[PDB]
């Protein structure tokens, strides 16, 4: 039972706290003596049940393992090989949307180097396409088949943790040792990510004049941003320096385009706890141990993943 | 030029309506922020809070629910009002002009910011005492005198304080010396005020005091001869 | 507080709570008897007027104090000092801190300018007396006075100032002596003395 | 730590199991070989 309160800061109120300077016991190196320790965490981590009194967010759904902290989470280059007797085919073509006869093929034992990075809603540090923008769909007419975009130039994206955050390293029992987030050195504000608006402007775009290729020539495109549901899918969910980011994407996809310098940032929130894939079986929930110092990174949008609206017969566009 | 004058009635009883006007001379009050700060003795200036025209106001919050402030753009004049007084009240009460400022730390679309205000243009202040016993007239009485000499006046019995005291209307302010006040045991402060003169004033050279004691609105003109 | 410098060097004051976040200290300098004046307006910017170097320590540095440096430290720049802290992490200060007082030392010294007026005739007439005797531009603040009538010591009726130091080395002192119309007369001549490091300054009046 | 209270030596380094009494510790002779291809 964590006794919870909000963090030191005097903002307006239109500002709920998103960070929690929480209380609680502990079991101490000995199974006797408890340890009134406390932490900080983020207000999705965390869920009140009836002085306000909270709990973590997964108690009721799995256990839960924590990350160790010497292991990372960096997508390194994967190049993936096949056994004698067989090969791996590479179509060579550079207008290809995937599926049907490619005319320069040639052969290979291993791919290029495949970065395994978990997104949602923007690919990242991709492969360009080539000449033109690449539009891939199972079947085009079936608003349920997702679209897959693939770019010819990558947009810039820059991500920042603006929180010099403390690694608290409590002792939870003879051997584990729990990393609790201590308190902010510095000011408190929010994780955002910056694209540039100028190479967003040109991509949408290109990619609208190869959408026109499928859906008729004169006819209007609109984006908005995602339904609803989830986090996980309602957010471009990723991970940079080790924090899970989830970034609202509906200042990217507000738009409408007819038949003819400065950053958009987006407000980017924080989780530590996460539990995608299942979890391994029905049990394990991973902690995200906490990060000292700002993290910053740059990385390149290389794809989106889109969905269609179901309207049948609604408009032209 | 801008001078600034504070002005109130100097004493007032417990839970009553103190009432002050701040003289703004040089500037309209339409174009400025104006914010009050009183200090009590031997302690921190404590701000009040601000105020400026369109409705832009705000208070203290130790101080919330007492407060009142207001412009005159007529009169071109600061309006403070303080209800129901007690004993913690007394202090040196100070109209200035506020200047304000953004510091920005963060991006500022998330409201990552802050403003911060200061005073710069202070004006000489007011004094206010809060006490339940009633205001004394003060007793003039002057103070009678080779190279140089000493003459001065005398004000023995006033409450509650202050008396500006000027020399033949304020055409003698070299060699003036005024003392602090005293409290007396009977709740009286009584102070001193000498000039420096040379002893080659036979003239009659007329050294006349003029005491001005505004809580009792006395006026008194005292001649002083050897 | 107090902080002691000699003339013409770099004097440091520390003022308010420590640093939690992106601070905007606002500097104020109160002169004895006077109105405090504004001598840094955002945390090391110096406004019209005031002269350099006097600094303040950048509003960026996380979980520090506001020092304030004063560099070519003068006897006119003794005088209180406050702060407007503007803490990001915190409220808003409506109460300044607490003030420091700035010690120049060697200051000139000043043996005391005494005074001793008798009482007046109109107040006689009135049934009243007071020996006052006025002390002035004496240096430090530090001064004890005594009556006697005519070796006769005084120990009731004294009513003394505390020493107040006025735009100036110049401190101020009086000394209230009440009296009787017959008291007067009836000895030969009253004193005041006042003690004034280590010295001692008589001044004597006689009836007519 | 701070009658005379311990704790085990171990408590504040790592945590502990106990070897089974049923398994030995006693040196037995190995014979490293090499696999086909190599000597
Ligand atoms: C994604 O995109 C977004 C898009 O916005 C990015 O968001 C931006 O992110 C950055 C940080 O990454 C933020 O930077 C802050 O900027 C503010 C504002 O700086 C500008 O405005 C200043 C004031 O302008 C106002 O006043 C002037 C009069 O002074 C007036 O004329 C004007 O009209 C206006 O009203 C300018 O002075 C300032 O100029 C400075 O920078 C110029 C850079 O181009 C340079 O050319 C100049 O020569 C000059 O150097 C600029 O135009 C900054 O104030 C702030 O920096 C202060 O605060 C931070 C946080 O506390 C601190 O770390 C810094 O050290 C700095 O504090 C110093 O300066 C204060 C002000 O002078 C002073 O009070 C402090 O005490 C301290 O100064 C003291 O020490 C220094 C030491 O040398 C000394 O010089 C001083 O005299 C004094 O003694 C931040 O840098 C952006 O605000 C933010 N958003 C926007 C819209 O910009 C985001 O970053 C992107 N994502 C990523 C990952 O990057
Ligand atoms: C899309 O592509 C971009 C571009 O590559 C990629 O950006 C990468 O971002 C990551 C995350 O910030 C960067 O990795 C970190 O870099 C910093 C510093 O940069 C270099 O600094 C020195 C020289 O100045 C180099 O020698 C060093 O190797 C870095 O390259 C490092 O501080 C980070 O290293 C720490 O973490 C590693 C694993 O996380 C450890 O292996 C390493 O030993 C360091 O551990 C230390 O970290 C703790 C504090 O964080 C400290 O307390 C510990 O005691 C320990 O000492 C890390 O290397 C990377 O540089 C960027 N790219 C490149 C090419 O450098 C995007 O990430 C990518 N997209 C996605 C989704 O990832
Ligand atoms: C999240 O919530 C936790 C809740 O525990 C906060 O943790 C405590 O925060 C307080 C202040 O906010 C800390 O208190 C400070 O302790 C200092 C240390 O002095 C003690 O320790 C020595 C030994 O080291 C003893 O010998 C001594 O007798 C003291 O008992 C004090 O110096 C501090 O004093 C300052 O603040 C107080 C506030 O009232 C003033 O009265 C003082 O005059 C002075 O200005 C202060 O008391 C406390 O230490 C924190 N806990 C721990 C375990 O350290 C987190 O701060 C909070 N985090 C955020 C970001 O809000
Ligand atoms: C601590 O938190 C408090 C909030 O509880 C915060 O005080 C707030 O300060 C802002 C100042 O930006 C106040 O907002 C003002 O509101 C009035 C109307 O009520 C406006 O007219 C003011 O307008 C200014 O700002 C406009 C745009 O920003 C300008 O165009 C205009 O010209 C004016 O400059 C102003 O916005 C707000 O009312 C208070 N809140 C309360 C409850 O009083 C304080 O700053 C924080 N302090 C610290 C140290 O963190
Ligand atoms: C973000 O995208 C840019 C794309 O321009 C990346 O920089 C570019 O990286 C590619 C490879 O990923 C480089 O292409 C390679 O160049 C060599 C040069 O000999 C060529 O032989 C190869 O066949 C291949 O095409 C490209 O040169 C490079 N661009 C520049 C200007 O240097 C950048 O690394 C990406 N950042 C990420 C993924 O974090
Ligand atoms: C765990 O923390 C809670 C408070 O967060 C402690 O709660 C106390 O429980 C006892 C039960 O007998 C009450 O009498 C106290 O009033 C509670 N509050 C206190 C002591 O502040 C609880 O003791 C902690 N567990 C420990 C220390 O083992
Ligand atoms: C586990 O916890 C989550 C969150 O605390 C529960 O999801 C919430 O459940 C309550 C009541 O059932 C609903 O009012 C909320 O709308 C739910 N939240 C969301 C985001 O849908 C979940 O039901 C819990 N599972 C249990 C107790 O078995
Ligand atoms: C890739 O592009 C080709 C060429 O546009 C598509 O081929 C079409 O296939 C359907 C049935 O498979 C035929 O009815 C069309 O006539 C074909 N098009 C042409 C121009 O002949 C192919 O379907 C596309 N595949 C994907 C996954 O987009
Ligand atoms: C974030 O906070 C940490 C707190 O440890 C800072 O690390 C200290 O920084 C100061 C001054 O920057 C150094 O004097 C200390 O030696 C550092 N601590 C250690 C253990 O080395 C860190 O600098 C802060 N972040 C940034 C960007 O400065
Ligand atoms: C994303 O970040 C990169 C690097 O942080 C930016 O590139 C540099 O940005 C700095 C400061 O903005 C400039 O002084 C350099 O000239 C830039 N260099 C290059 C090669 O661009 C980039 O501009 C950022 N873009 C966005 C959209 O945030
Ligand atoms: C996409 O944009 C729409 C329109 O701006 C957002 O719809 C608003 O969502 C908030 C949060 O639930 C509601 O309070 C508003 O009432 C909604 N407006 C309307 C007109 O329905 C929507 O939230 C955005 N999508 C995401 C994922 O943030
Ligand atoms: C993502 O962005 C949308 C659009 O800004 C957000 O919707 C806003 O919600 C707030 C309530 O907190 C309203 O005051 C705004 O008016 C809404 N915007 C619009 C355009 O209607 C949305 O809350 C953001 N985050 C999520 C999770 O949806
Ligand atoms: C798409 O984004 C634009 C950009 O913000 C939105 O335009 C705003 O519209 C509201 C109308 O309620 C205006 O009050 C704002 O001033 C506009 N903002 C700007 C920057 O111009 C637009 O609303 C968004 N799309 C929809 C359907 O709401
Ligand atoms: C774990 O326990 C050992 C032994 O109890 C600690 O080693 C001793 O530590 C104390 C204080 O740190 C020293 O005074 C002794 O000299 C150390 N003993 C030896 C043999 O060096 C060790 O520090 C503990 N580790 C922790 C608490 O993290
Ligand atoms: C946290 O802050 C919000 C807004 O500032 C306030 O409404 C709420 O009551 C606060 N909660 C706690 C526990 O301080
Ligand atoms: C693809 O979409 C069309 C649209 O009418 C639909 O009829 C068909 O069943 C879908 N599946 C295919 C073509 O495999
Ligand atoms: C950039 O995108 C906006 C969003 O609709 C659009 O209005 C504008 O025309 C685009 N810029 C150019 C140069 O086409
Ligand atoms: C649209 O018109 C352009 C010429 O403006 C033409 O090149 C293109 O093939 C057309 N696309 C269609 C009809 O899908």
């Amino acid at each position: 039972t964590l006794q919870c309160t909000n963090v030191t800061n005097n903002i307006t109120d239109d500002m709920r706290g998103e960070l929690k300077n929480c209380s609680f016991n502990m079991t101490t190196e000995l199974r006797d003596k408890k340890q009134k320790v406390y932490s900080l965490f983020y207000r999705l981590d965390v869920v009140q049940i009836n002085n306000k009194e909270y709990r973590l967010i997964n108690c009721n759904t799995s256990a839960i393992t924590q990350a160790c902290p010497k292991v990372s989470f960096e997508p390194i280059p994967i190049h993936y090989c096949a056994p004698a007797g067989f090969a791996i085919l590479k179509c060579k073509d550079k207008k290809f949307n995937g599926t049907g006869p490619c005319p320069s093929v040639s052969t290979v034992q291993c791919t290029h180097g495949i970065k395994p990075v978990v997104s949602t809603q923007l690919l990242l540090n991709g492969s360009l396409a080539e000449e033109e923008v690449m539009i891939r769909s199972e079947n085009i007419t079936n608003n349920a088949k997702n679209i897959l975009v693939q770019f010819n130039t990558p947009v810039q994206i820059n991500c920042t943790r603006p929180n010099n955050n403390t690694r608290k390293s409590i002792r939870i029992g003879p051997g584990q040792a729990f990393y609790a987030t201590g308190d902010i050195i510095g000011d408190i504000r929010q994780a955002h990510c910056n694209v540039s608006k100028a190479t967003w402007n040109e991509t949408l775009g290109k990619v609208v004049k190869q959408l026109r290729k499928h859906f008729g020539n004169n006819t209007i495109i609109r984006f908005a941003n995602s339904s609803g549901g989830d986090l996980e899918v309602t957010t471009h969910s990723f991970n940079c320096g080790g924090e899970f980011f989830y970034c609202n994407t509906s200042g990217l996809f507000n738009s409408t385009w007819i038949s003819n310098n400065d950053s958009i940032t987006l407000p980017c929130r924080i989780k530590q706890i996460i539990n995608m894939w299942q979890g391994c079986g029905i049990g394990q929930a991973m902690y995200a141990p906490p990060i000292q110092g700002v993290i910053r990174c740059v990385s390149n949008i290389t794809g989106l993943i889109l969905t269609r609206d179901g309207g049948s017969t609604n408009s032209t566009t | 030029q801008v001078h600034l004058q504070e002005s109130g009635p100097g004493l007032v009883k417990p839970s009553e309506t103190l009432s002050l006007t701040c003289n703004v001379s040089g500037t309209l009050v339409r174009d400025n922020y104006w914010s009050w700060i009183r200090q009590p003795l031997g302690k921190q200036p404590e701000w009040i809070g601000y105020v400026h025209d369109s409705g832009d106001t705000n208070y203290n919050p130790s101080l919330k629910s007492r407060v009142h402030l207001s412009l005159d753009k007529s009169k071109n004049l600061v309006s403070l009002r303080l209800t129901g007084v007690t004993a913690a009240d007394s202090a040196i009460y100070y109209c200035a002009t506020t200047k304000h400022g953004r510091r920005i730390y963060g991006v500022v679309a998330f409201k990552e910011w802050f403003t911060y205000f200061y005073m710069d243009v202070w004006g000489k202040g007011t004094s206010v005492t809060v006490s339940s016993a009633s205001t004394k007239g003060p007793s003039v009485f002057p103070l009678a005198p080779g190279g140089t000499a000493a003459l001065g006046c005398l004000v023995k019995d006033y409450f509650p304080e202050p008396v500006t005291v000027s020399w033949n209307s304020g055409a003698l302010t070299s060699g003036v010396h005024t003392f602090p006040a005293v409290l007396q045991s009977s709740g009286l402060y009584s102070l001193s005020s000498v000039v420096t003169v040379p002893s080659s004033s036979l003239g009659t050279q007329t050294y006349i005091c003029n005491v001005n004691h505004k809580p009792s609105n006395t006026k008194v003109d005292k001649r002083v001869e050897p | 507080t107090f902080v002691s410098v000699a003339p013409g060097q770099t004097a440091r004051i520390t003022c308010g709570e420590e640093s939690l976040g992106s601070r905007s200290v606002i500097w104020y300098q109160q002169r004895p008897g006077q109105a405090p004046s504004l001598i840094i307006y955002n945390n090391n910017d110096r406004p019209s007027g005031i002269p350099d170097r006097f600094s303040g320590s950048p509003g960026s540095t996380f979980g520090t104090t506001a020092t304030l440096t004063i560099t070519s430290v003068e006897a006119g720049d003794e005088a209180d000092y406050y702060c407007h802290i503007w803490d990001s992490r915190r409220p808003t200060n409506w109460v300044f801190g607490e003030g420091t007082t700035l010690i120049v030392l060697s200051q000139p010294k000043a043996a005391p300018s005494v005074t001793l007026f008798p009482p007046s005739s109109e107040e006689l007439q009135a049934n009243k007396a007071t020996l006052v005797c006025l002390i002035s531009d004496f240096y430090p603040g530090a001064v004890t006075v005594a009556w006697k009538a005519d070796s006769s010591p005084v120990k009731a009726g004294v009513e003394t100032t505390t020493p107040s130091k006025q735009s100036n080395n110049k401190y101020a002192a009086s000394s209230y002596l009440s009296l009787t119309p017959e008291q007067w007369k009836s000895h030969k001549s009253y004193s005041c003395q006042v003690t004034h490091e280590g010295s001692t300054v008589e001044k004597t009046v006689a009836p007519t």
